[PDB]
């Protein structure tokens, strides 16, 4: 998955 | 292979002074038989490896050689001796159990032990041993051998775990002796491991 | 407990797995700790079987703390940095003042601004907790409240805190998830390495009495740290990367030593 903090 | 042994003792005579020992630091104990030490003085930084038994022994031995007054047997009828050499006969004789009355020499006491016999050949051996500097610590081979065994038996054993305090005493004690490269049996006390001159260690944590 | 479903952490964990040196790892797994050689250059001596090694523990702790950081990511304990003494607080602006090249309030404020905007994640993922004592926009009042607790029985020295903040604000690539994450773990690992203790001359009568017992105390604290906390951890979990072979050096071997050192 990907991090919410990097969008 | 003995050339590698020779160059080690040769290196020590030049690289290590009496004061150098007082400034040596104990790293730790290696394989329960060695003391690893650092020596940083001036631009010189080196590691040395010290044998815990042999180095403790060389100290105890040299102490016995210098301080011990050997026990003598007060003779029943004094024995005379002829020399030349007469000027050599020093209170090094009294230390070796030879009490005298002074060719007209008079032997009042002869050294004694429950494990060996002493004779005139030992008195003459000590007379010749002075011919070969410090003369106050000179001992006839019979006495020397006994002190070498006394030291060996009483000294720190290999396999004995040692703490910093003890290891520090053992190393620093070597500064009191002259060229303490070997134990009385001829075994090395210490040897140079490596020089720490250019070791460019990790420094990323202080870099910007 | 939190499972790291993240794709970034896995790539970094795989990268560690790909660099593992089997033989060098066995050397650390079975180390017999000898002692500290140099507290300045950070050299320690270890025994492995028949050999005596000189290790650069600056380099080993770096990979060790990096590895711990990778494993406990998003599940770190905290080192609570605040006391009842408010004057003992760690102000980021105050730390950046150690850098003369940050010659203007704005340049120090630039660094604190990035760090501060990312405080939600820095806290969540790394246990690096930043707080603001006044109004939200007062960067000069931004404080470090907690740090991650990487090893039980270990509290890092805070002497390197200025570098930690400066590098977090200038070296970390905040734009790329993986590079950012790797970067923070590297900064935590760098801060956590025991300090370099410069050599002080105990024989010099010119140097003060108070400076002596203080060097002796720093010398003792590292020897105790390495012996009781660090090396036991290194021995238990350290995976040696191949790039560390230059940092481990054989200095002596028992077969060779026993040809010179002989029984009486
Ligand atoms: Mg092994
Ligand atoms: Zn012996
Ligand atoms: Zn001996």
């Amino acid at each position: 998955t990907r991090s919410k903090f990097f969008n | 292979e003995l050339e590698d042994f020779e160059q080690g003792e040769k290196y020590l005579t030049l690289t290590v002074s009496k004061n150098d020992f007082k400034k040596m630091e104990v790293v730790g104990q290696f394989n329960l038989g060695f003391i690893i030490v650092t020596r940083k003085v001036d631009n010189k930084y080196d590691l040395f490896i010290v044998d815990q038994h042999a180095s403790d022994e060389k100290y105890n031995f040299e102490t016995l050689q210098a301080v011990t007054v050997f026990k003598s047997q007060k003779l029943i009828i004094p024995q005379p001796v002829e020399l030349s050499e007469l000027v050599v006969l020093l209170p090094v004789f009294e230390k070796n159990g030879f009490k005298l009355k002074i060719s007209r020499v008079k032997l009042l006491s002869l050294p004694t032990s429950k494990q060996t016999l002493f004779d005139l050949g030992d008195f003459n051996e000590l007379i010749h041993l002075i011919k070969e500097l410090r003369r106050d610590n000179i001992r006839c081979s019979k006495i020397r051998s006994m002190f070498a065994m006394r030291a060996c038996r009483s000294s720190i054993m290999i396999g004995k775990p040692l703490n910093k305090k003890t290891m520090t005493r053992v190393v620093h004690n070597l500064s009191e002796l002259d060229k303490p490269w070997n134990c009385p049996h001829g075994r090395p006390t210490m040897r140079h491991l490596m020089e720490l001159r250019d070791w460019s260690s990790f420094s990323k944590d202080y870099e910007i | 407990r939190v499972n790291v479903n993240l794709t970034s952490i896995k790539k970094l964990r795989e990268k560690v797995d790909d660099s593992i040196h089997r033989e060098l790892t066995d050397i650390f797994a079975n180390l017999n700790y000898v002692g500290v050689v140099d507290e300045e250059r950070r050299l320690a001596a270890i025994q492995h079987d028949l050999k005596l090694f000189l290790i650069d523990y600056g380099s080993v702790c770096y990979e060790l703390f990096y590895q711990i950081g990778l494993t406990d990511f998003a599940n770190f304990g905290k080192i609570n940095l605040q006391s009842t003494n408010v004057s003992d607080d760690i102000v980021l602006y105050n730390l950046l003042s150690e850098f003369d090249e940050l010659n203007d309030d704005a340049s120090k404020e630039k660094i604190i601004s990035k760090i501060w905007d990312m405080s939600s994640m820095l806290n969540e993922y790394y246990s690096i907790e930043l707080v603001n004592d006044g109004l939200d926009n007062d960067l000069k009042s931004v404080k470090l409240k907690s740090l991650p607790l990487l090893l039980k029985g270990y509290i890092p020295s805070l002497v390197k805190l200025p570098f930690f903040i400066y590098r977090l604000g200038k070296e970390v690539d905040w734009e790329d998830e993986q590079e950012c994450l790797d970067g923070i773990l590297r900064e935590i690992a760098l801060l956590y390495i025991p300090d370099m203790v410069p050599k002080v001359d105990t024989s010099d009568a010119s140097l003060s009495e108070d400076e002596k017992a203080q060097f002796i105390n720093r010398k003792e604290h590292i020897s105790s740290l390495l012996e009781h906390v660090l090396f036991p951890c290194i021995k238990r979990r350290f995976l040696a990367p191949r790039h560390i072979l230059k940092d481990v050096v054989e200095i002596a071997n028992l077969p060779d030593l026993y040809k010179v050192f002989e029984r009486c």
